[PDB]
DNA sequence: GATGTATATATCTGACACGTGCCTGGAGACTAGGGAGTAATCCCCTTGGCGGTTAAAACGCGGGGGACAGCGCGTACGTGCGTTTAAGCGGTGCTAGAGCTGTCTACGACCAATTGAGCGGCCTCGGCACCGGGAT
DNA sequence: ATCCCGGTGCCGAGGCCGCTCAATTGGTCGTAGACAGCTCTAGCACCGCTTAAACGCACGTACGCGCTGTCCCCCGCGTTTTAACCGCCAAGGGGATTACTCCCTAGTCTCCAGGCACGTGTCAGATATATACATC
């Protein structure tokens, strides 16, 4: 039984109704249809920054588990101070 | 129909993107800043990263929609999210 | 005289893209030999110190639209001795299909399916037309077999091929 | 002889001792005055009394008796001074203030 | 053994709202808030000390660090409370 | 043209566009509102640092509030655009 | 009194023109004077606090440079 | 003090002062101790960044056919560079002017 | 005895553009830039040392602070420069 | 054909690049100690896998809500010009106040002793969530 | 649809007890910084004069804004389908702790050289006029 071949992207896992719910929480009454790829791009950029700094804070501590304090300090460095994770 | 959802979501506080797809996304971005070696993301750090990403995206859509109510629109186009960022920093 | 050589990100991405394009249009296929594997059929062993993102192969074939894509796989599947050579991908609200059943001097169609393999396929669009690239997402040594994921979860297919889950 | 904590000499609830120790081992200065920990602890207790008062108010408005992250986000974003202070800060599990632009409501 | 301002935030809570609890998550948020405000005030006081080529963080430096970091009425009232506590601490011996 | 020569001329110079003495008097009037009725001397380079900062700020504020009024279809800068460019930045 | 009116209309217009603005609603002038007064109120409050703490009576250049660095607007050219 | 001394900057091949950077790291209360390679690393980084900026500043000054780097040329170099502009984003450069940019929708037809 | 970086920036200039001068205001601006980047890198190294309960600021801490503060290519090249300088310094 | 702008020459002027005395800090050598690098251990807690479930996502479709282009009115912004005005520059004055210094006194670091507050494990109970019903 | 009301329930919070580590006390010293005093800088003030810039007015026309139409594209709905997720389990890596030792840095003192203020020659660039050309 021949099967076809496809792939996934792990960014399309940030699904379309998830961006709809994020928008709606932000107050967005009516969302365009091209805001989804733009939002996945914005999210990937933000994550790239915060995760570069979390992974740096880890690699410096000679660890291999990106603790919650690594991410909290990465956000505190970017200026996104996050309360509630052992700061 | 949209308003029974904006009121329903601005009143709740739970997370919006699912946990597992966001975990796979964060681990796919963490595997290119370590040059292909993977780090055991502590399961309480995926939550902190996700809470920061949701609060960021929600504030970004608040500002974008301040911009789409400015241009007379009600629709939130990509030329808005792209300008609520080119203004913000 | 002391001059910085910093290679601005625009130039970095441009030179990376030109590198992928020239390595694709040259088709060196440096160090991959086809041999026999104990049960799965054939196998293409890689013999280079592969690492994160380094180029491996191109899944060369004939590119088509979706209306014939959803049909050609079933139409060629009527021959029970065709293996698996056609690849789908959704791109710009449009699906395509890499018609690669006919043997060509490329080594993309020469790879089998796994979920614990060593490579994963990406997309590269050399002047619009998307060529389906394959790069090593992890560190691979010289002497390992090419093995990537077909990503299709047809229920009848997973019933028929228990080695798809492997 | 019999001792009483500095937090008691100053009439605070926050620890003058722990604050002094944190000022010392934090490498903020080669020295630390005697009034510095007391002052900092008094300021911290005042800020926390402010935050917890506004959070208790926002909890009684919802007819609840526990203060939860959402209540802290309400107490903060609604007060002008604190929102100006905790401006860069995201409060996990804090939601957003219900604020739908009046342009959007059906006429 | 890890330190935190849980018991003290709870005492202040029992001061302002006697019949009210605080969930463990809001407890962690108040711990992080106290730690962050402490780091702000103490860092600004360290900077105010080094800017004037002095070495001691005194109540002077903390009062000015407060007057810098906190907005108008928070600043005035926090400075009032700090001065009250310092005079009460040096009065009683 | 006319506005276009003024724009090309000003975007290319590096002057201080606000007169020095009116801004001096303004900063000295605001320096009194704090520290009620005690005249702090002003080091003549403090007024320059303050004016450099206020002018870089206002020029960036108009440069950011003109992206909101080419975006809104207008060409004319409005007070709405400045208020929104400030309400987005976080001010 | 009315020293903010010393921030003339053509001064705000030249600031805008530098910022790129092509036309300017005659109401942007009072808005810009308000914005400028708020910016100065913040920066001068921090400058005068840095002074009052240094036990001085002349707002130095470093006081204002540290006020701007505190608001997050680091200013190069006057020391530091 | 025999064996005539060569500055640590000279020993490392830098132009910035390893000695002064060490002294600033010490009397600045950044940490109780300070490594021996910390001043050398930090001074090498500072020299690299200053070379990166003075290179682009001189490029701009010779594009304007001048031979003195001025604040305007530093603002040009920094803001036109893609990464220095991100490192120095919050930073106002006194008498640096702004980048010539009239939005393309403004020009006459 | 006023501290500055003027003569060292002069040296680096005469090393990059050997036939180019620098005005006094641009000299002050480069001075402020060096002071500011030094303050940033030192504060970040201090934060790292405090996070990992260490006591010494070392080349490890300074390298991590450089990698945190400078954007991509600047960070790569600055880390290269600093590593080269430290190896040369410990060799000599 | 003004009206402004690109290009050269003359120049001169304040700012810059350079030589010098010295003095303050940078380098060397040595000692000591304590910070941290290394090794080993323990067990937490992260990863991986499976089954099943079900909540949620995906897809397609209709429709009607909104985006966008066009248009006409009218108003309010830019430009131009003669007038009024206030900034600016150069002087002097002067004097408050910043920067520096020497004395000394109070105040904070340090160190031994101690003791009690707080942190962790145990245990109970009720606040808030959930499932179902009546009213708005 | 959604809030007000009952009753269950459950799980997390609030209180209780034993240990331990760190907060308090007291005494000593040394050094930081408070203070008084002195010098001399530069900030404030003023005033005359120039004149650059602001200003007030008028006019026209560029543009903002409201209205209309049409075309298309979000949204809501219903059905299939899919993969997040929760529990359970198993493993095993690596986080966290600790003990040892060694080497790396602070402290000290002596030496000395480089860099900083200061005086000075000179030249890069900002005008000023003339020449030539771009432009609406």
């Amino acid at each position: 039984k021949r099967h076809r071949k496809v792939l996934r992207d792990n960014i399309q896992g940030i699904t379309k109704p998830a961006i709809r719910r994020l928008a709606r929480r932000g107050g967005v009454k009516r969302i365009s249809g091209l805001i989804y790829e733009e939002t996945r791009g914005v999210l990937k950029v933000f994550l790239e920054n915060v995760i570069r700094d979390a992974v740096t804070y880890t690699e410096h501590a000679k660890r291999k588990t990106v603790t919650a304090m690594d991410v909290v300090y990465a956000l505190k460095r970017q200026g996104r101070t996050l309360y509630g994770f052992g700061g | 129909g949209w308003l029974k959802e904006i009121r329903k979501l601005q009143k709740s506080t739970h997370l919006l993107i699912r946990k597992l797809p966001f975990s796979r996304l964060a681990r796919e971005i963490c595997v290119k800043f370590t040059r292909g070696v993977d780090f055991n993301w502590q399961a309480q750090a995926l939550l902190a990263l996700q809470e920061a990403a949701e609060a960021f995206l929600v504030h970004l859509f608040e500002d974008a929609y301040l911009l789409t109510l400015h241009a007379g629109r009600v629709t939130l186009f990509p030329k808005d999210v792209q300008l609520a960022r080119r203004i913000r920093g | 005289v002391r001059r910085s050589s910093r290679k601005s990100k625009a130039e970095l991405q441009s030179e990376e893209r030109k590198r992928i394009d020239e390595l694709i249009e040259s088709g060196k296929e440096e160090g991959m030999k086809i041999d026999l594997i104990d049960g799965k059929g054939r196998g293409v062993i890689a013999t280079k110190q592969f690492s994160r993102g380094d180029f491996v192969v191109e899944y060369h074939g004939d590119l088509i639209e979706i209306t014939d894509a959803k049909k050609r796989e079933a139409l060629y599947a009527q021959d029970p001795s065709t293996g698996c050579y056609m690849y789908y991908f959704q791109y710009l609200s449009k699906t395509y299909c890499v018609d690669a059943t006919r043997e060509t001097n490329r080594l993309g169609r020469l790879i089998n399916h796994s979920k614990c393999g060593n490579c994963q396929t990406k997309l590269h669009d050399i002047d619009g037309v998307p060529h389906l690239i394959l790069i090593a997402s992890r560190d691979i040594a010289a002497g390992e077999e090419l093995l990537y994921d077909y990503g299709d979860r047809s229920k009848a297919s997973i019933e028929a091929h228990p080695w798809l889950k492997h | 002889a019999k001792a009483k904590t500095r937090s008691s000499r100053a009439g605070l609830q926050f620890p003058v001792g722990r604050v002094h120790r944190l000022l010392r081992k934090g490498n903020y200065s080669e020295r630390v005055g005697a009034g510095a920990p007391v002052y900092l602890a008094a300021v911290l207790e005042y800020l926390t009394a402010e935050i917890l008062e506004l959070a208790g108010n926002a909890a009684r408005d919802n007819k609840k008796t526990r203060i939860i992250p959402r209540h802290l986000q309400l107490a903060i974003r609604n007060d002008e001074e604190l929102n100006k202070l905790l401006g860069r800060v995201t409060i996990a599990q804090g939601g957003v203030l219900p604020n739908i632009q009046a342009v959007l409501l059906p006429k | 053994r890890k330190e935190s301002y849980s018991i003290y935030v709870y005492k202040v809570l029992k001061q302002v709202h006697p019949d009210t609890g605080i969930s463990s998550k809001a407890m962690g948020i108040m711990n992080s808030f106290v730690n962050d405000i402490f780091e702000r005030i103490a860092g600004e006081a360290s900077r105010l000390a080094h800017y004037n080529k002095r070495s001691t963080i005194t109540s002077r430096e903390i009062q000015t660090a407060v007057r810098l970091l906190l907005p108008g009425e928070l600043a005035k009232h926090a400075v009032s409370e700090g001065t009250k506590a310092v005079t009460k601490y040096t009065s009683a011996k």
